[PDB]
RNA sequence: CAGGCUAAUUUGCGCAAGAGUGUACAAAAUGAGUGCGCGGUUUGGCACCUCGGCUUGACUAAUCCUCAUGGAUG
RNA sequence: UCUAUCUUCUAGAGGGAAUUAGAAUAUAAUAAGGAUUAACCUUUGUACGAAAGGAACAUGGGGUACUAUUGU
RNA sequence: GUGCUGAAAGCAUAUAGGCACGAAAUUUACCUUAAGAUAUUUCUUAAAUAUACGUAAGAAAAUAUUACGUUAAUAGGCUUA
């Protein structure tokens, strides 16, 4: 559950460390994994994305608990993300780190190809 | 044709007399069994749920939940040797064990080490941690679902655990870390003794 | 169609009609017009 | 007027004298005009009261997990069928379970005693579509009434919850909490507007109140499993009230009737576990004028000391 | 301060007429300075009469979105 | 600052007059309210268009249960 | 808003007359509450029935509502799972 002024650890090669949530795009409730978001960089890492810099974001993985239809549910140490643009392909190039299974349902093919392992 | 019946009788108190009296029904006392339905149908929408039926007027039974479960269980574990994984005996699984969980429809098992088992019937469920590379990971595990194609015990703990939960594994001092040293060895020890 | 209180013919097509009329309302009068449906008025407003 | 635009007296009767017959215009109110505005959505067939026994999850062969109710039927019987010509509507009444005949009055003594069927506990009507949906009084309905994926509307008597505020009867979001708010941190506030407004709290203001221990449908809701020994019918989701409580289940309305294959074959296994509904019937009602007349004439005592 | 009367004014509108703009062509769009009105939102006149936020509404329709639709050398 | 007397209001009751001697149970006509969002895919890259671009109508998107449908 | 027929008015016209298409508004439908005609081959000649009392509860500020009271599983205890 993301919601306004969340932190969240931002896991590809974009530039970002530590990005803050600023809206959650497309619905009203708090964002989970495979959400849209726009945040705002507040670290980097030493065309890459500068402290400050605003771009859209995906969740991969969350702290609150995911229930599947299977009664199987995830919980992660940690809410990570993925930035991407508008268009809504990443703008990184690898991901390092679990994902969250269930961006499999909300078409994000992309983010799930580069990604290592899935839980 | 006239079923039995009994007179239920109702008296006046201040002069003793029958004011009114009316035959109660009452269902048959012997329950009959009719034979087998003579009712077929032909159709691929659907069927008739009349496989057994029960004595004419008889009460069911007044808590099916239990009897309902069993057939579940039953259904969802045939030969019983889930039920029997997790039973509390001491051949079974206990909590602070490492256990593989192999998915249906789907690859790579996840190990981690049980904190919890939830035993509610047929959402009976296990929750098992691991550190998938730096980022730790709990999964809850329904384990009568059929996407839990087998679960296997990889490495067992020393002492019996003095408690029923080990949420305390979250705490860096006692957190187990990754577990794939013990899922290693274990597939170490499968291939070598066959 | 254009709404207006002074409602005028612009060519020798345009004809003055009151339809929408009934049992219920008394209408509206009209200016229809077969070559430019650009003259076509209605006086009134629902 | 009390009551919408009639000014009718309430002890006139003049229904029988404006007849369609005389060339007069169908009325678009009444009980004709209201079933007619009501065939597509009424049932064909009648429903079951069944008893709330518990939740859970029905798990399927290959991975499915479909949270359920447990609804269990106890003796359902079908015990009288309301007609147009008698009450201006099609509907069958159903019986559940038992009761001891102290308890019962003797009014429904009688109304028993005229029907060959046990006093039951709790009775309901379920309104048919036409003639085609009444049934044989005293004839058993089984789970078995109904077929696996027929979706069901299920009703019943919500939880009480007693006297509620405006957060819990209306979702009112209440006020702050230590921004020097006193006294009205779950108030509902502002009442209503001044002179301007009527100088009054308008009717349907949402205030403070009971809440709960009202019925409740919930529609559209498919039947996972069914069960004849266990007498139990699974429905998909969740149902009002608390366990042990009565249910009313019926085909869906907003959905189309089960095919007619269907409807027959059950109407066919009736005649078949209860071939002597009207023989049994027809021997009660006769025994209900012979002890009719023996209480007007006093003479009771005798029937019952003879056996 | 509010209410009442009034409507000069308004960050409120409508109708009539049509200089003009629109490569052409008044009225697709646009509409100088004006006239005839509605309305009771702003700033005022008279002297009958001595704020914002939160919570919870009700109502209007001169409509930002969603629904149906005419016109549109443009 | 104010312990709500009255009207209105939200809930729940005591009594009552009903075609009328009075009840038990199940209830109709009828009345008062409640529910009330939008987008995407499929259609289809079809109509239109030099191209870019891109509708309308209609069907489906309740199922790792039934059923329906699409793949293998 | 869009039509068919068609005159007054030889034409024209979805103008009169005769037919029709058409919206997140309306009505119905759907849901709840109220209403309480009506129904039962129902009960009652001082009752039927209801209340009180006691054990309670799918009910719950009081009240009310829904059960049970030994021919009884209403609550508590005990026993087993
Ligand atoms: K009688
Ligand atoms: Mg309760
Ligand atoms: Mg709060
Ligand atoms: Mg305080
Ligand atoms: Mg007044
Ligand atoms: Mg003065
Ligand atoms: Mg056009
Ligand atoms: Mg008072
Ligand atoms: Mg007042
Ligand atoms: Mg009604
Ligand atoms: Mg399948
Ligand atoms: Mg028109
Ligand atoms: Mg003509
Ligand atoms: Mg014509
Ligand atoms: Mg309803
Ligand atoms: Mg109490
Ligand atoms: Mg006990
Ligand atoms: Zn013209």
């Amino acid at each position: 559950m993301i919601q306004l002024k969340t932190m969240l650890n931002c896991i590809d090669n974009s530039g970002a460390a530590l990005v803050e949530c600023a809206m959650v795009v497309g619905q009203k409730r708090h964002a989970s994994i495979g959400d849209r978001i726009v945040v705002v960089v507040q670290k980097q890492r030493g065309t890459k994305v500068k402290r400050g810099d605003i771009r859209h974001a995906v969740v991969v993985r969350t702290k609150q608990k995911v229930q599947r239809r299977d009664g199987s549910v995830v919980r992660f140490d940690d809410n990570a993300c993925v930035l991407i643009n508008k268009a809504g392909d990443p703008i990184g190039s690898r991901i390092n780190g679990v994902v969250g299974q269930e961006l499999r349902k909300k078409k994000w093919s992309k983010i799930l190809s580069m990604a290592p392992m899935q839980a | 044709a006239l079923p039995d019946h009994n007179f239920f009788r109702i008296a006046d108190k201040h002069t003793k007399k029958t004011r009114t009296a009316f035959a109660v029904f009452t269902p048959p006392k012997s329950p009959t069994t009719l034979p087998p339905s003579s009712v077929v149908t032909k159709s691929k929408a659907f069927k008739i749920a009349n496989s057994k039926l029960p004595p004419l007027m008889t009460k069911p039974p007044s808590d099916p939940m239990p009897l309902l479960t069993q057939q579940q269980i039953a259904r969802m574990d045939p030969t019983g040797a889930r039920t029997a994984l997790f039973s509390k005996a001491r051949h079974a699984a206990r909590v602070g064990d490492v256990l593989m969980v192999t998915h249906r429809r789907g690859g790579e098992p996840f190990a981690g080490v049980c904190l919890a088992i939830r035993r509610s019937g047929i959402d009976t469920a296990i929750l098992l941690r691991n550190h998938l590379g730096k980022v730790g990971v709990e999964m809850w595990y329904k384990i009568y679902n059929k996407n839990v194609a087998g679960i296997e015990i990889i490495k067992r703990r020393a002492k019996r655990a003095r408690r029923a939960k080990l949420m305390y594994m979250r705490q860096p001092k006692h957190d187990m870390g990754s577990v794939e040293q013990y899922v290693f060895a274990w597939k170490k020890m499968r291939k070598v003794l066959s | 169609m254009k709404v207006h209180s002074a409602i005028k013919k612009r060519c020798e097509h345009c004809k003055v009609v009151r339809r929408k009329a009934n049992k219920r309302q008394n209408g509206y009068l009209y200016i229809i017009c077969p070559a430019n449906p650009r003259h076509k008025q209605r006086q009134g407003y629902r | 007027v009390k009551y919408g635009w009639s000014t009718l007296p309430k002890r006139s009767r003049p229904t029988r004298f404006n007849q369609v017959t005389q060339g007069l215009p169908a009325p678009t109110s009444g009980p004709a005009a209201a079933l007619k505005r009501r065939e597509k959505t009424t049932p064909l067939r009648t429903g079951v009261l069944a008893v709330k026994k518990g939740m859970t999850v029905f798990m399927g062969r290959t991975g499915a997990r479909i949270p359920c109710t447990v609804l269990q039927l106890d003796r359902v019987q079908v015990v009288a069928n309301k007609t147009r010509a008698k009450n201006g509507y099609w509907a069958v009444q159903v019986g559940l379970g038992e009761r001891r005949a102290e308890n019962v009055g003797a009014p429904q003594l009688g109304y028993y005693e005229a029907k060959g069927i046990p006093p039951k506990q709790t009775l309901a009507e379920f309104k048919v579509r036409n003639q085609d949906g009444l049934l044989p009084v005293g004839v058993q309905l089984f789970p078995d009434w109904f077929h696996v994926g027929q979706v069901v509307d299920v009703r019943g008597i919500t939880r009480g919850m007693g006297f509620a505020g405006g957060m819990k009867r209306h979702g009112f979001a209440g006020q702050e909490a230590s921004h020097g708010n006193s006294l009205n941190h779950r108030t509902i506030g502002s009442v209503g507007g001044s002179q301007g407004s009527g100088s009054r709290v308008l009717p349907g203001k949402k205030m403070p109140g009971r809440m709960g221990a009202q019925q409740h449908t919930v529609q559209n809701l498919p039947i996972l499993m069914v069960d004849n020994e266990l007498g139990i019918v699974v429905v998909k989701g969740a149902v009002a009230g608390h366990k042990g409580a009565v249910v009313k289940v019926q085909d869906a309305v907003k959905k189309a009737p089960p095919p007619e294959e269907f409807v027959e074959a059950t109407k066919q296994l009736l005649n078949e576990r209860f071939p002597d509904a009207e023989e049994k019937l027809q021997a009660a009602r006769k025994l209900h004028l012979e002890l009719k007349e023996a209480r007007r004439q006093g003479l009771i005592d005798s029937l019952i000391k003879n056996g």
